[PDB]
DNA sequence: GCATATATATGTATATGTATGTGTGTATATATACACATATATATATATAT
DNA sequence: ATATATATATATATGTGTATATATACACACATACATATACATATATATGC
């Protein structure tokens, strides 16, 4: 979609924008089932990732 | 009432550079061309939506 | 006729103290102005008539 | 000679769409600046001094 440039800073609304996980996530984040599970039970993501 | 009419007469007749022909040059949203106003092939783009303003400036003439 | 002296006035240059940021997004809510048509309604403009 | 019967295009309004915007708190700890003033040096000059 349209993400702006150096010259404009305000991103557009969600209604024109598609997104997906990048490969660089998979380069630096791995082994995520060992992530430290948060103390709140309905905090479904962990404390942080790897 | 006389005081408010006096302030209307006070800040009504003031200021300089009274050359009102363009209070704002084009529009804030408008992309003003460098050879705009003179004889060239100077082309205006009437797009729809300000969220289209991304990349318009970058690879235009 | 000429030394001179100092006085204050204006450059000037810095050093004060403020004043406005907006930063950069998060966060909270709200507002805006148009195109698509029939269905009433209303309100006031004209005729006439004795 | 104006009271009134009446007719007709004004005002929402419905939902769908399609797009805008806006006031604020948060806070450092600087960033840029907004003037700004202010005190002091020195120049010239002229009028005193001789």
């Amino acid at each position: 979609g349209n993400f702006g440039s150096r010259t404009v800073q305000k991103a557009a609304a969600s209604r024109y924008i598609f997104a997906r996980v990048s490969k660089n996530f998979y380069n630096v984040y791995k082994d995520t089932e060992y992530a430290p599970v948060h103390q709140d039970k309905e905090h479904i993501p962990p404390a942080f990732y790897l | 009432e006389a005081a408010l009419a006096r302030k209307l007469a006070a800040e009504k007749a003031a200021e300089t550079k009274a050359a009102k022909k363009a209070s704002k040059a084009k529009v804030h949203k408008h992309i003003k061309a460098n050879l705009c106003g003179k004889d060239a092939d100077t082309t205006l783009f009437l797009t729809e939506g300000d969220s289209a303003i991304g990349y318009l400036i970058d690879v235009r003439d």
